[PDB]
DNA sequence: CTGTTGGCAAGCCAGGATCTGAACAATACCGTCATCGAGCACTGCACAGA
DNA sequence: TCTGTGCAGTGCTCGATGTTTTATTTAT
């Protein structure tokens, strides 16, 4: 009972530009239970499952960040999205510590930002579970992901 | 049906019911995970010593090893039924000791002792050498006959229930009781990582810090409480009660396992909880309900909920796989359904 | 070449007697050979007072034993010996009568993680035939056991069979390979022998005569 | 088959079920890793002594034996080796259309023959012979009246069998149970307070204890419970087998369950025809790890255990599973079975 | 292979004022994961080695009780844990009991109160190299030293 | 039927000290060698004579 | 037609008794 993440990245990358901004427009998550397109994107991954539509907002919401924004890579454990926003070098500490200790709705809109800014090389996938279990242990592994490759540099 | 099953599921507030050689909760290993424990021998001290025991029961025991001090309460207590001399010979058969007047005469171990059964005896002993009769003898016509001695167990029953040897005096003839009451160690039906309290103690003569800086382990807890009674073996260690009798006892042991706790540490930590669900069941063969929770209950709006939802469903997973169909009643706060406790005490007494 | 049947002794615990009359009942290291018969001899319908057959059965067939070391996880597991107390209540006090003792104690041997590949060949004079044998062991008349009846089998006692020149060359298709054989039969280059009362007198019940089993050491 | 193969998963509370000489509970290595034991003689002696063996074994319908009714194969029988004055003269002073008859019956009227053979040539006979042979003759009367018993578990410990036939062994095979996991045992550290006493306790120790998940193993030789039954059929060894399923998952020893009361079912049975009887104890040679529990994780390793060697140890034939729990099943060559009684039928009707 | 006993002492030792200070007011083990400062203290000696993290937070977790409370002197076996508590003479054997007989990350707790109040005087190396197993082994030799010196 | 792009995301410095961590009393017993002959029991034994 | 004192006949529990034992003690 999972949601195929490189089957949404898929579907996010071929989706008229029409439908796409539509969803980028929105500002928060939670609003995005408004517009059609959104329904018509996450409609064939569970979206009728009420455990799978909270993390189909939050995934959607970062995928809405830009379309080009997260370049999908593969695995060579893969590429968390800690060590990715580490390794564009844009993102200082402090801001780090502003998403894992920002509440409900705050957390993704910062998330988002963060994503803009950094434009990271990561696996998908991989981003796609964190953000299904967004608790204090995604927390908590993103820090140390982040704290760790910065300090390797 | 012979056994009465009994089930209990009680939680408990921050406490430390009961503790081990360094004042550490007692525990155990079950599935795989840590559960505290509260011993049998905790839980029926609690029983035999409680209120409602006095009440409903009668005297518990007296158990000792030190039987100049036991001789001199016989002597306080049998003294105008029968003369000291008499006393001390009872007491010297019973215990394989020598009673004379030393300051400290022990006996073997630890004994559990009647004096309605003592005295009971004492007649005997005095009868027996008026009639010229010796000891060997005397304990040749006593083995003839135990039904007769088990009934003194009627002001003793806390030893009916739970038992009584000796390697020593004609108690090990007469003496050799098997309890009726079989009890398990109490465990939590979840995995507890136990609390530990830092305190100090300051010193109104000491302006500087505190005097004792020190921990104390403590913990919640959601427990299982399981007990059965063989009716059949309490009539017999009763010496030939009804069933009446026994059925009336089983159900003040299903009153005060429901609602007596340990006293231990309820000073300072006054986890004073009754049962949230009893659950009574007669059966030809025992039946513990304990594996219900061998995995370990998760919590989810407490441990409470889970804890007897683990519970009605390993029931009737056991019932409907071995095809069990004894009586049964479910008394509880979150198989026929009893609103009060009472209600459930009725159904047992009527035998179910 | 001759024809080998070739056997598994493997369970959780097993049980070798050394000699005693006392209630300590002790194990030797591996199977004996008193106890290869009696397991044949299970497997086979023969029943104690049937001398005839008994004798038969001991004649007509040697035993090599080797002994396999538990290999786990890619890790070496050692043989450990386990003692058991073993009580008996109204245990019989005389053999006849029904006068017994209230409780009497053994003490009982066993040999843990343990398991033996044993070969088995015909004497020159042999009754009956390594095909009947093969029969007797894949289905079992007596129920077989490792020593004592509180002893199950964890694998099929039947192996294989395979013609070869030694009792050592025969055992050498059969993994696990590397440990102690001990063989009625000797060996070329080897020559240490040991000592052992497990020959079972069959005209004398429950009595043993020496006799030697020859070492081959595994590489 | 021959043989019948009895499986339980059985999981206990804490406890103290068998233990030694130091009271410590009974062990073994398995697999390298410490596993509490039960022994074998303690758990039949826990099925040989319950209640419900002694209605449906002790109080068998074959549980009876007749010497009228086999005075003829007697007659053949000890027939080369006695003469019919001897052979009848013994079997009517024993007593006061038989096909086959039992082993260790056939040997120990023997014995008989042997005593008052010697007994006229010796000269000697009336009370005599009845006082000489009186315990023994009070002995196998009592035999005679428990054959089934006898047939199934044994001679007992006192017996008076005085032949080499007379060794009767069971015809079921009671292996030592032990935990399917590695146990570090529990430690109970008591106290005993003297109602005359004011500081401190009267006695102190300690008791060792733990839980564990057990797995018990049983076979049953149908030819041989026939055979010790004077030639009793199939369907009639499949109903003593019966008894011996229900026993090997409801009877616990009775050690310590007054103070610890590990009164548990077994949450898995599963019994098994085949030509070779095998353990399948090597399904926990790898110590089970905890999984939510000893039990299911268990469960699981017994069936992947199974559905690995089975076809390779020769154990086609008939399968039958029963369990309390949910687990993914065997392979489909194992009947599940919902409750116990219809896996008790399902041996009944030969599998 | 081996985490360098020494090694991470030093760097304990001589770490700023701040970062020392993020570590030491930690009231439990599992979270030092929580400070960016232990990552980039345990960083040099295997932390990213899923087999010595464990080992790392005891270490550190035991050395978070401050700079200038244990002590390491080098061996003239060296000086144990269990020998250094009871050369303080100030704790109790009764408290020894407590912490060999605790279960996880309540030890860790117990023990760091315990070389709080002990300020042991030992053997460094041969301590981490006790916190890197930490079996049922290690802490009965911890109570048995103990008893043995006093 | 049709929805975009560039350019950009900070640095300094700072994390404490005092003082304190208990005592008492109590840890069991039995049986799992044998010998000899005597004194004293179940226990059937027919009966003789009631 | 059942039953009573003598047995013969022995099943015993009774008690004193044959023998014989001890080896250690950290690390600082």
């Amino acid at each position: 009972d999972e949601i195929d993440a490189m089957a949404l990245y898929r579907a996010w990358q071929q989706l008229d530009n029409g439908s796409c901004a539509q969803i980028r427009r929105v500002s928060e998550p939670d609003e995005l239970r408004d517009i059609p397109a959104f329904y018509r994107l996450v409609q064939p991954f569970g979206w009728e499952n009420p455990r799978h539509q909270q993390a189909l907002l939050r995934m959607v919401f970062c995928l809405s960040a830009g379309k080009n924004v997260i370049r999908h890579q593969d695995k060579k454990t893969g590429i968390s999205l800690g060590r990715a926003l580490a390794n564009s070098g844009r993102i200082n500490e402090r801001r780090i510590f502003q998403l894992i200790r920002a509440d409900r709705t705050a957390d993704m809109v910062q998330l988002r930002r963060l994503l803009t800014h950094a434009e990271p090389v990561l696996d998908w996938p991989l981003m796609a579970r964190m953000l299904t279990w967004w608790g204090k242990r995604e927390r908590q592994q993103l820090l140390e992901d982040f704290v760790l490759t910065t300090n390797k540099n | 049906s012979n056994f009465i099953n009994i089930h209990v599921l009680i939680s408990h507030s921050p406490s430390c019911l009961n503790r081990d050689d360094m004042n550490m909760q007692k525990d155990a290993i079950f599935g795989g995970k840590r559960r505290v424990r509260i011993s049998s021998q905790s839980l029926k001290r609690a029983m035999r010593k409680s209120g409602y025991y006095a009440q409903n029961i009668g005297e518990s025991s007296l158990r000792t090893i030190h039987l100049a001090q036991l001789r001199d309460v016989l002597r306080q207590k049998l003294g105008e039924r029968f003369d000291q001399k008499i006393i001390d010979k009872t007491l010297a058969l019973l215990s394989g000791k020598s009673v004379d007047e030393a300051e400290k005469i022990s006996a073997d171990a630890v004994t559990p002792w009647v004096v309605g059964e003592i005295a009971w005896f004492c007649e005997q002993v005095a009868k027996a050498e008026a009639d010229n009769l010796d000891d060997k003898k005397l304990l040749k016509v006593l083995k003839e006959d135990i039904a007769a001695i088990r009934v003194n167990l009627q002001q003793g029953v806390d030893i009916a229930l739970s038992g009584r040897m000796a390697t020593s005096g004609m108690m090990t003839e007469l003496g050799k009781v098997d309890g009726a009451m079989s009890i398990a160690h109490a465990i939590t039906t979840h995995q507890v990582d136990s609390d530990i309290d830092w305190f100090t103690a300051v010193d109104d003569l000491q302006e500087q810090g505190s005097a004792h800086l020190g921990t104390q382990e403590f913990s919640s807890g959601v427990f299982y409480r399981y007990a059965n009674i063989n009716l059949a073996q309490l009539q017999e260690n009763l010496g030939g009660a009804s069933r009446e009798q026994a059925l009336e006892i089983a159900t003040h042991v299903v009153h005060m396992l429901a609602t007596e706790v340990p006293g231990a540490k309820q000073r300072t930590y006054a986890a004073f909880n009754p049962a949230d669900m009893v659950m009574v069941n007669f059966s030809d063969m025992p039946l513990s309900m304990a594996n219900a929770f061998e995995k370990a209950v998760k919590a989810k709006d407490g441990f409470l909920q889970p804890s007897i939802q683990a519970f009605n469903q390993y029931w009737d997973r056991v019932a409907n796989g071995y095809g069990l169909n004894g009586a049964a009643a479910q008394f509880s706060l979150s198989v026929k359904q009893m609103p009060t406790l009472e209600q459930l005490k009725s159904w047992v007494r009527n035998n179910g | 070449m001759r024809s080998y049947l070739i056997l598994r002794l493997a369970g959780p615990m097993q049980a070798w007697g050394q000699p005693t009359f006392e209630g300590t009942r002790p194990t030797g290291r591996f199977p004996t050979r008193s106890g290869l018969l009696g397991l044949l001899g299970a497997c086979l319908g023969i029943q104690r007072d049937d001398t005839s057959s008994l004798q038969a059965l001991s004649e007509s067939v040697q035993f090599a034993v080797r002994c396999d070391e538990l290999i786990l996880d890619d890790r070496r597991v050692s043989v450990t010996g386990l003692r058991d107390y073993h009580t008996v209540l109204g245990a019989r006090e005389d053999y006849r009568g029904l006068k017994s003792h209230e409780t009497i104690q053994t003490w009982r041997e066993y040999l843990c993680d343990a398991s033996f590949t044993v070969a088995l060949w015909l004497t020159p004079h042999a009754t009956m035939v390594i095909s009947e044998l093969e029969k007797a062991v894949l289905k079992p008349r007596y129920t077989p056991y490792l020593g004592r009846r509180s002893c199950p089998l964890t694998h099929p006692l039947f192996l294989g069979t395979c013609q070869a020149s030694d009792p050592q060359k025969a055992l050498l298709n059969y993994e696990p390979v590397g440990g102690d054989i001990y063989s009625e039969e000797s060996v070329t280059g080897h020559h240490l022998k040991f000592t052992a009362r497990d020959e079972p007198m069959i005209t004398l019940p429950r009595q043993f005569a020496s006799r030697e089993w020859y070492v081959i050491k595994g590489g």
